[PDB]
This record gives structure tokens, C-alpha cells and sequence, in this order.
């Protein structure tokens, strides 16, 4: 009979998604995670990120 | 900069400054900064606006 | 029956990062300020320092600076199938690639 | 200046007899 | 080489060979060599002799 | 009664100590870790890694 | 092209071209040091990063 007397109130909105421009779902910056690019058969890398 | 500094010391050597433009500066908080040295961070319990 | 009172008076800024140029104008005449060209004509190598003064803050915290350098690619194909890129930071360097 | 974006070495141009794009070098 | 494949071609584009000395070559085992260009190597999971 | 017939037998020997010659433990040929040694005055290494 | 005996696991092929890396190291004046590297037949600069 004391459970008739409750109060409920909304959840706290949160939305979830994607980053500004995808940020961050691509490693820039990270060594060991590196992009390539580079000639296929002449290999000479020409990223380098630091 | 730890909790509750006033001070925040900068070290630079002895290097040419030819070329130099201007600083740039910003403040950060910790948490909201994930550390880019290592490709996965567990202690980036973040996930709001970086 | 208004009470005696002060004024608090403060800014924000927000999406903004503080700059101070490096010219003796403090304003941009060209994107190559007039004293990287100083440091040109001689240099002995001199060290640099500031000192912050941040308020309080019971979380903690981190100071990002940002020295502004040139950071140019110049990048070539001399062949088919060749890409070539060499990297070329000025002041800093910090182990740039392929000096 | 500021913050780079100095670049371009072009101009554009049309011929005349109207504005006729591509003059295909000269 | 992919596991158990038998032939490895290799192209290089067209160079001038001038100062050029003899070829040399080995092989190796991928999960016992680690990446170069590149600090830190995530994928490396051997301690044994490189 | 029956753990009175466990037999056991030694774990493997595993030797662990520095490379054969320190091989490993500063950078080389490894862009954006690469050495400097330059006049304190013009910064203009006279490494170059690859 | 080569020829090798097949591997369960995974391998790589290493092949060394044997060239000249060869640097000359000069020092004009006091505390100036700089140089010119050369590789031959393989790009002598700018190259792989």
C-alpha cells in the first residue's frame, strides 16, 4: 500500500555516434599502427607520422 | 600538471630557433586525454567530447 | 533595501587556443616571421623556458603547447611505380624522419 | 601566415571569342 | 612467402645499376621477425632469437 | 589414497638476459626514433636512418 | 624468381642488394658538423622512412 506512493523520473539523455569527422577510427600519430604507402615493388615508405 | 598546481615548469635545450613561429596553448584535463604512445590505453574510461 | 555588494567580473573563451606570435610587431607579415630569419644570421643555440601560472584545479590536468614549426613534405615520382617523400621540420626535429 | 595555407601557382585563364575555357598551354 | 607456397617472384622497376654488387639471401620466419620503420611492433609476440 | 600416485616432472629451463649484443635496446633504422648528432648552433644531423 | 620447399608456417624472403652506403663527414669550423650520404644504385635519399 506503500508502493502505490513512488516517483519515477526520466533517464538522462545520451546519444551515442560517431566522432566529428571520424576521429580517431583511423591510427594517425600511433607508431606500430602506421599507415603504408609506398611503391608495390619498389617499397620505399612515404608516411611517416610522429 | 598535478591536482592543485600553480606552477607548471617547462624545460627546452639548447637547439636553433631559426624558422620559428609563434606558441600555441591550451589546457587539457587528464582523463579526457588519451595517450596516442600505445594503440589501446585501459585507463581511458572516457568517452565523452576529447 | 538593496544590499552592499561587489562585482566578480570574469571571460571564457572556449574552442579557442591562446596565441603569442614570435615578431617583434606581434602580427603576422608573412608566414615566415622576421625572427626565425634572425636565427639565421647567427645563432649560438639558446635554450627556452616559460613558466605557467594555471588556477587550482582538484582534478588534474595537462598543458598542451604547441611550437609552430614548418612541417613540409616535398614528395616526387621519378618513375613509374616510384614515390619518393622526403620530410623536413625546421626548428624542432625531436628524430624527424629522413634528415 | 598564422597558420599555413600558402600555396597555388595558378592564375586560370579563358580565351577570347566568347570565354572559352583551356587554352591547352601556349 | 605464403604458407606453402613455392615460388616467390620479385619485379623492381627500372634503375640505373651503376656501383652494384652481388645479391645475398636468407629466409626468415614471420612471426620471428618484427616490423622495421616502424617503433614498437604490437603483432610480436617471440622472444626467441631474431 | 590415489594422489599418493601424482608423479611430476621439472618445468622446462628458460634463460632469459640481454641480446647478444644490445641488439634491440636503442633505435635504428626506424624514422621518428631516429638519432641526432648536429652542431649545437645549425641542427642539421649528420644521421640519416632508413 | 625463386623456389623454396613449402612451410606450414608463415616465412619471408630477405634479400640483401649489396650496394655502397658510404657517408663523407666533414667539419669546416667549431661545432659545425654535417655531411653528405650516397647510396648507389639503390636511392641515395629521400627513400623509404
Amino acid at each position: 500500500e506503500i508502493n502505490l506512493v513512488q516517483q519515477s523520473m526520466p533517464n538522462r539523455p545520451n546519444y551515442i555516434g560517431f566522432r566529428d569527422n571520424f576521429i580517431g577510427l583511423m591510427y594517425y600519430n600511433s607508431t606500430g599502427n602506421m599507415g603504408v604507402l609506398a611503391g608495390q615493388a619498389s617499397q620505399l615508405n612515404a608516411v611517416v607520422d610522429l | 600538471i598535478p591536482a592543485n598546481a600553480t606552477n607548471v615548469p617547462i624545460s627546452i635545450p639548447s637547439r636553433n630557433w631559426a624558422a620559428f613561429r609563434g606558441w600555441s596553448f591550451t589546457r587539457l584535463k587528464t582523463k579526457e586525454t588519451p595517450s596516442l604512445g600505445s594503440g589501446f590505453d585501459p585507463y581511458f574510461v572516457y568517452s565523452g567530447s576529447i | 533595501s538593496a544590499v552592499t555588494s561587489v562585482t566578480q567580473k570574469k571571460f571564457l573563451c572556449d574552442r579557442v587556443m591562446w596565441r603569442i606570435p614570435f615578431s617583434s610587431n606581434f602580427m603576422s607579415m608573412g608566414a615566415l616571421t622576421d625572427l626565425g630569419q634572425n636565427m639565421l644570421y647567427a645563432n649560438s643555440a639558446h635554450a627556452l623556458d616559460m613558466n605557467f601560472e594555471v588556477d587550482p584545479m582538484d582534478e588534474s590536468t595537462l598543458l598542451y603547447v604547441v611550437f609552430e614549426v614548418f612541417d613540409v613534405v616535398r614528395v616526387h615520382q621519378p618513375h613509374r611505380g616510384v614515390i619518393e617523400a622526403v620530410y623536413l621540420r625546421t626548428p624542432f626535429s625531436a628524430g624527424n624522419a629522413t634528415t | 601566415d598564422i597558420n599555413f595555407s600558402s600555396l597555388a601557382p595558378r592564375h586560370g585563364t579563358r580565351p577570347f571569342m566568347g570565354t572559352w575555357s583551356d587554352i591547352g598551354t601556349s
